[PDB]
């Protein structure tokens, strides 16, 4: 299985699970230390952002590719703005200063 | 539609742009390693011998996930600190990760071997013709017993290339497992008795 | 080195008696009563040899401790006490989605913190 | 006493009573263009065209005329540039976008002869489509390499190359044209009183320019 | 192999910085290459300017600094 | 269009099983001499003195660039 | 055609230096990379025709297990060096060369006598080493015509008629528009019996040609 | 996890003895093997010359020269990632020489 | 040069054909190169 990009989930704006909707084949949290020991950053931020997480950052590195321009414009990934509003629900006021 | 003109452009889109392969259980940052991503009519991907002794992945209905570098940051990252070529040696270790497991090992250890007497009984040569009259007729391939001009060399004292030729003792796989060895190091003296320990070493 | 982390101390002046506390903070607060203001600030301390599992518990950042250790306890310890993240660690970065503090990232983090001080 | 000693004038009492405040003082038959004024405008302009340079962006020299053709490329197509030596197409500057097909049956006729991709068809058909190439490449040869507009054109005399100015300030193109006496110049936004003519006149100011240019971008 | 490019700029974190600096001058439409090129891309042409001993971070800052005085000497100079 | 044109794996190769063996000959005048002895299996649609002849001339014509280059 | 089979196109050579190089043949059909490449190899190393040493007759030692007087090299080291001694003959079948020469040093190939149909490719062939003080020798060295090796243990009342050292083919899948595998055959080749690899590589197919000729 | 390499190199000159683990019965684990890949603060070499250098990296051609250079030499003083000076992460030289190239 | 005859036919689908006169490295060089014809490249109906 293979996918570029397709179908997107509705409660954190992720792709599908894999083999049905969409080939997701999950990062996981082991293989971000992996990339974290070798001291590849800027493959770890678009992994967790730019090419995953982020609605907005997708949509712009989609149109960098095709011109033939590269870089990324990552972000918030939209998941931890999930988890501010989760946080928010359940009694706690968490929200970003400055 | 997948037109013909599609895998022309595709290759030269695939041709200095490595892709993190990676294993099911990354425990360590070995697991997670880029490589030169190269065309192969197959469903399979095809995984080196050396590079699958760092990641501990035997081919028994293992899985690889693939991903693909995006950006022009990350392509040089994979490419400088995540690439097969780079991370030779181990990071726990001193000692080489990318090595000689099970075919290749028992290979240089059948080759380097001295048989009883065999074919050839002690017939000397140059260097280059004891390989071609081996490989040929005649000859065996382990022999045993048979010296030769071994062009040895060595950098010594910090200055450029040393040492000079000699006719060393020697087994016939030993002279044809000699031309693999670049320039320096021992030369004759290390491709003798085994590949076990000294192979790795 | 991760695990003999904390320290306690013995002498009296800058520190609360024998309250528990970083080596880092120690050293700095020892080196700087040395040879600025009093000798007799820069108290003397032992180092307490804690466990991989305790050291890992104690954490500046919220959002680390929230994704290592328990969601409940962290969150709910956090709140009442009202401290703000500012974290600079590689977990909370990676949750919070930038560049961590290490390899590439670090000449970039190194860079932003110097800006910081001026504007 | 410097160079700029060699387009002194031109152009007969035809004149044009727009170009004035340039005139150094009309004598014998012709008038003359006031140096003095055209000392800010020696450099002012090739100011700007360092500058620009400095962006890596595009400069077209036009100069059809004969006098200056042939001479022409060593300052812009050696110093890797654009310039149109020839009769200035009707669009390659705004209607470009049909234009530039030209260029490119133009490109893939260059591979023709390239490998043995020319021995093709009948010797007499490889010479039908030789021509093409003779035209082609002389009235885009020099400006195949320019994959969209321009960011600035430098036109010699801004008379001939009339059209040619015309559809640039049409664009946006700002213009270095080297106008004289006769020539209109409320169409070039930088004017350079100089003889339009004068083997060496266009020589000196021409190589000049890419000099600047050249190391434009540092 | 990317060891000859370690020998020059011994940190291997900043090999990795610079080169993506170089790579978008020339990806995006900036600059052209020096070195003689072999039908590679951006981050393989870097790279191997790093190795001949061209192109470094002191060479980047001290080449993009001179562009900035050439690029205002095109706007004011006419010819 | 044709569905009833139900479609098989073709399969062009006259050859079942094929087997040489080398053993020594003693020639009218001769001191250490081959004998090529090909064994040959086929389905039945083309001859062996055919089939060899045909295998030999399709060697000729790939040996026959690499002389000159 | 249907029957006709796609030929290959080489117009791809990569020499490194006089002796060694790397030949390359990349469309060939499925099957013709091992096929081909093996055979010219059974080839290539067994007839191979050419020009080596087969006896010498040394005026100070009959023997091969002794040592010569002002000579740090044995009789047996120095056999090995005439091995690699390149020697062409135009017009004889068989000559005998002599090895007049004395004094302190090296010996060089050039110190040999030149003979109207005899050559030497590389006068700076090392054989021996003469010591200090005097320490002279004339030994007739004797060269013969051959197809193949020919070892000294064959010889009862070691010769190397093969110009090439060492030969080795690798066989790599590559792609051709439409299509899945075509074999890639790089024949690596090193020489020193003076003949050039495009010379060679010739001249081997062609006997294969005059043998298959009969056949079809 | 947050602990990362920072800055050149320490202020200080502290270090644990690094010496042969001698098991009980013989050398279960050699000096080479112990003290390969790690820096020296000082550690006067021999008896009372030079021999070894202040703040050089113990390599493979500087362990073998010790090694070659009077064997008696068991224990050697080494820096370490726990006694380092820096408070925030750990120096270049005090980590040690572990790496892939 | 080999001269091709002597033809052992067994039955309409197996043989048996000789080529009796070869050098001391032709048995092989031919026989294994014509083996790696036969099997991959034989024209055919089916």
């Amino acid at each position: 299985h293979a996918r570029s990009t397709g179908s997107y989930s509705l409660v954190t704006q992720q792709p599908l699970g894999g083999k049905a909707q969409f080939g997701g084949q999950r990062f996981g949290e082991m293989e971000v230390w992996a990339l974290e020991a070798y001291g590849a950053a800027y493959t770890l931020q678009e992994m967790l952002t730019v090419k995953s997480d982020d609605v907005n950052g997708r949509t712009k590195m989609y149109k960098n590719i095709v011109d033939g321009n590269h870089q990324m414009e990552p972000g918030m990934p939209e998941s931890f703005n999930v988890l501010l509003k989760e946080i928010r629900s359940l009694g706690i006021n968490i929200e970003l200063e400055d | 539609r997948e037109e013909a003109v599609v895998w022309d452009i595709l290759d030269e889109v695939i041709r200095e742009h490595p892709v993190l392969l990676n294993r099911a259980p990354t425990l360590h940052r070995l697991g997670i390693q880029a490589f030169e991503p190269v065309l192969i009519e197959g469903k399979a991907i095809q995984l080196h011998p050396l590079v699958c002794a760092a990641y501990n992945a035997d081919f028994d209905g293992d899985q690889m996930a693939v991903h693909v570098p995006l950006t022009l940051e990350a392509q040089l990252e994979a490419r400088a600190l995540m690439m097969s070529t780079n991370n030779i040696l181990s990071p726990a270790n001193g000692e080489p990760i990318i090595v000689p497991s099970q075919d290749v090992v028992l290979g240089l250890y059948y080759m380097t071997r001295d048989c009883v007497n065999a074919k050839g009984e002690g017939m000397v040569l140059t260097g280059p013709k004891e390989a071609e009259r081996l490989y040929r007729s005649g000859l065996a391939s382990l022999h045993a017993r048979v010296k030769v001009r071994i062009t040895e060399y060595e950098k010594d004292a910090n200055g450029e290339l040393v040492a000079k030729t000699s006719l060393k003792d020697t087994t016939v796989g030993r002279a044809i497992l000699w031309m693999i060895v670049p320039k320096g190091l021992p030369y004759s003296i290390v491709n003798q008795a085994l590949g076990k320990k000294a192979i790795s070493k | 080195r991760q695990m003999l982390r904390k320290a306690t101390i013995v002498n009296a002046g800058s520190s609360d008696f024998l309250e528990g506390e970083q080596v880092e903070y120690s050293r700095v607060k020892i080196a700087n009563r040395e040879l600025e203001a009093n000798g007799k600030v820069g108290a003397t301390y032992s180092r307490d040899l804690l466990g991989i599992t305790k050291a890992s518990l104690a954490t500046e950042s919220f959002i680390s401790a929230a994704s290592f250790q328990e969601t409940t306890r962290v969150l709910t310890e956090a709140a009442v006490a009202g401290k703000r993240d500012e974290l600079r660690g590689l977990k909370e970065n990676v949750i919070v989605g930038r560049l961590i503090p290490a390899g590439t990232g670090y000449a970039y983090h190194q860079d932003r913190m110097r800006r910081r001080a001026a504007g | 006493m410097l160079k700029a000693g060699v387009h002194f004038g031109h152009q007969t009492r035809y004149w044009n009573p727009k170009m004035k405040p340039f005139i150094f003082g009309a004598r014998n038959k012709v008038h003359i263009i006031n140096l003095e004024k055209t000392v800010p405008m020696f450099n002012e302009a090739l100011a700007e065209l360092n500058k620009i340079a400095s962006r890596k962006g595009k400069i077209l020299f036009v100069g059809t005329k004969r006098a200056a053709s042939e001479a022409v490329k060593d300052a812009a197509l050696s110093c890797d540039q654009f310039f149109v030596n020839h009769r200035w197409l009707g669009g390659m500057l705004t209607n470009w976008k049909t234009v530039r097909q030209s260029i490119k049956r133009l490109k893939d006729l260059e591979t023709q002869s390239q490998d043995g991709t020319f021995d093709k068809l009948t010797k007499k058909e490889a010479l039908m489509r030789t021509r093409e190439l003779e035209k082609l490449e002389n009235s885009l040869g020099g400006i195949k390499d320019m994959g969209g507009l321009p960011d600035a054109l430098f036109v010699i005399d801004a008379d001939h190359e009339h059209i040619a100015i015309k559809e640039a300030n049409n664009l946006g193109i700002p213009v270095f044209a080297i106008v004289d006496t006769n020539s209109d110049p409320d169409g070039v936004d930088f004017v350079i009183p100089g003889n339009d003519d004068a083997i060496r006149a266009v020589t000196l100011y021409l190589g000049a320019v890419a000099a600047t240019v050249r190391e434009g971008r540092s | 192999t990317v060891q000859d490019a370690v020998e020059k700029i011994g940190n291997r974190f900043d090999l990795v910085l610079v080169a993506a600096r170089r790579a978008r001058q020339m990806q995006v439409g900036g600059k052209d290459p020096l070195v003689p090129e072999e039908n590679d891309k951006t981050t393989v042409i870097a790279l191997r300017e790093i190795e001949e001993g061209l192109i470094n971070n002191q060479i980047l800052d001290v080449r993009e600094r001179q562009e900035q005085q050439e690029q205002e000497a095109a706007e004011l100079q006419a010819v | 269009r044709p569905i009833g044109r139900l479609l098989v794996d073709a399969c062009y190769s006259p050859v079942e099983r094929i087997a040489y063996n080398v053993e020594a000959a003693r020639v009218e005048q001769r001191t250490d001499l081959d004998k090529l002895v090909i064994e040959m299996e086929t389905n039945g649609t083309i001859d062996p003195e055919e089939a060899i002849r045909r295998a030999a001339t399709i060697l000729a014509e790939q040996l026959e660039a690499f002389v000159d280059l | 055609s249907v029957t006709e089979f796609l030929k290959p196109r080489l117009v791809d050579i990569e020499q490194v230096s006089s002796t060694h190089a790397k030949v390359t043949l990349e469309p060939l059909e499925r099957g013709f990379g091992h096929t081909l490449g093996n055979a010219l190899r059974r080839i290539l190393l067994s007839s191979m025709p050419g020009c080596a040493v087969t006896e010498v007759e040394i005026d100070g030692v009959l023997h091969e297990y002794s040592t010569k007087e002002g000579v740090q090299e044995d009789i047996l080291e120095i056999l090995l060096n005439l091995k690699g001694l390149a020697v062409r003959v135009q017009g004889k079948d068989e000559v005998i060369l002599t090895l007049n020469k004395s004094g302190i040093g090296p010996v060089t190939a050039a110190d040999i006598t030149h003979d109207g149909d005899v050559e030497i490719v590389k006068p700076q062939h090392v054989i021996c080493h003469l010591t200090d003080e005097n320490a002279s020798i004339s030994m007739r060295i004797k060269v013969q015509r051959g197809r193949g090796y020919v070892p000294a243990s064959t010889r009862i009342h070691d010769a190397c008629y093969s110009p090439v050292e060492r030969i080795a083919y690798n066989v790599e899948a590559a792609r051709v528009e439409q299509r899945t595998d075509l074999d890639k055959l790089v024949i690596e080749m090193e020489t020193n019996g003076t003949i050039d690899p495009e010379e060679a590589i010739r001249r081997a197919a062609t006997i294969l040609a005059e043998q298959l000729e009969a056949f079809v | 996890q947050d602990l990362v390499v920072t800055e050149d190199d320490c202020g200080t000159h502290e270090g644990i003895m690094m010496t042969p683990v001698i098991e009980g019965g013989d050398v279960k684990e050699p000096l080479r093997d112990r003290v390969l890949g790690r820096v020296t603060a000082e550690d006067v070499l021999k008896p009372g010359t030079a021999d070894i250098l202040v703040p050089r990296n113990t390599l493979l051609h500087e362990q073998w020269c010790d090694l070659l250079e009077e064997n008696s030499v068991d224990a050697v003083k080494v820096r370490s990632v726990v006694s380092c000076d820096t408070d925030f992460g750990v120096c270049a030289h005090c980590y040690g020489r572990d790496l892939a190239r």
